[PDB]
């Protein structure tokens, strides 16, 4: 099973700034990544799928990039409601690679 | 359908299959 | 020649090939990063 | 649509518990995979297992819970995950999520059910 390391553990950015998160894979995943935003007391909500595609009802501020084993999540124009915990996950469901999550990162406005 | 494929009286050819 | 062919076939009548009695190297497929939709099941790309 | 969980709550240490996820508004077709994921009270998410829908019986287990979880489809709308030898480290919130056949991200997450492993 692939192991996913997400850094930094904690980040703090002002209002309107850009916060970046790095997610690393032990083996090559060939995209198949999903970025999530979880608010306290709420189940995680999808933000980005395939590491480059944005789902319906997702603002253009969230942007996904990277390939191979290094991936990047960028959030521009941070808002007061953006304070949450962000996660990255491989979407290899029946590939024996597993879907192990990485260490969540919290954002402070 | 082809499942397998292979490509490789003075004379007497003796074969056993 | 299967992947970087001159031209692929139409989708309704797709190009059909059979592979057997072969030492198939999946490492060439694995190392190539040009693929963006490597989606399969049952077998991992590294253990293929 | 909607996904709901039932069968959680207080479980004695060293025992086994069964958690069921029920779907509403769709069916567990071969184009969607069930999955189980857990969350420690103050830590991040940890994946558990997944099972392909439809007639396929293909199931995938995590490395940590390979010998301690059992996932199988019982019906097109109800399903169960069973875990054995529960410990205090297993106290977490379980989420039932679906995965599209495109290998896209998790959409339509469940509300989650809290399990407590204590006497
Ligand atoms: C090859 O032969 C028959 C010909 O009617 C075909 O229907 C069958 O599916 C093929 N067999 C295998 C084992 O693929
Ligand atoms: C041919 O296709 C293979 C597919 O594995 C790829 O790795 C390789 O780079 C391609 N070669 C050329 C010359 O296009």
């Amino acid at each position: 099973d692939v192991v996913m390391t997400q850094t930094p553990a904690s980040v703090s950015e002002p209002v309107g700034g850009t916060v970046t998160t790095k997610c690393q894979a032990s083996q090559n995943i060939f995209n198949n990544l999903a970025w999530y935003q979880q608010k306290p007391g709420q189940p995680p909500k999808l933000l980005i799928s395939d590491a480059s595609n944005l789902a319906s009802g997702v603002s253009s501020r969230f942007t996904g990039s990277g390939s191979g084993t290094e991936y990047t999540l960028t959030i521009g124009d941070l808002e007061c409601a953006d304070g949450a915990t962000y996660y990255c996950q491989s979407t290899s469901y029946g590939n024996d690679d597993g879907a192990a999550f990485g260490g969540g990162t919290e954002v402070v406005v | 359908n082809c499942t397998f494929e292979y490509v490789s009286f003075k004379n007497l050819r003796e074969f056993v299959f | 020649e299967v992947f970087n062919a001159t031209r692929f076939a139409s989708v309704y009548a797709w190009n059909r090939k059979r592979i057997s009695n072969c030492v198939a190297d999946y490492s060439v497929l694995y190392n190539s990063a040009s693929f963006s939709t490597f989606k399969c099941y049952g077998v991992s790309p590294t253990k293929l | 649509e909607s996904l709901e969980e039932s069968g959680g709550g207080l479980v004695q240490p060293g025992a086994s518990l069964t958690l069921t996820c029920k779907a509403s508004g769709f069916s567990f077709s071969s184009g969607y995979y069930m999955c189980w994921v857990r969350q420690a009270p103050g830590k991040g998410l940890e994946w558990i297992a997944c099972t392909s829908g439809g007639s396929s019986q293909y199931t995938i287990y995590a490395n940590w819970a390979k010998g301690r979880s059992t996932i199988s489809k019982t019906s097109s709308t109800t399903v169960t995950l069973q875990m054995t030898s529960l410990t205090a480290a297993d106290t977490a919130t379980y989420f039932c999520a679906r995965g599209p056949s495109t290998y896209y991200g998790m959409d339509l997450w469940g509300p989650g059910t809290l399990v407590t492993v204590s006497s």
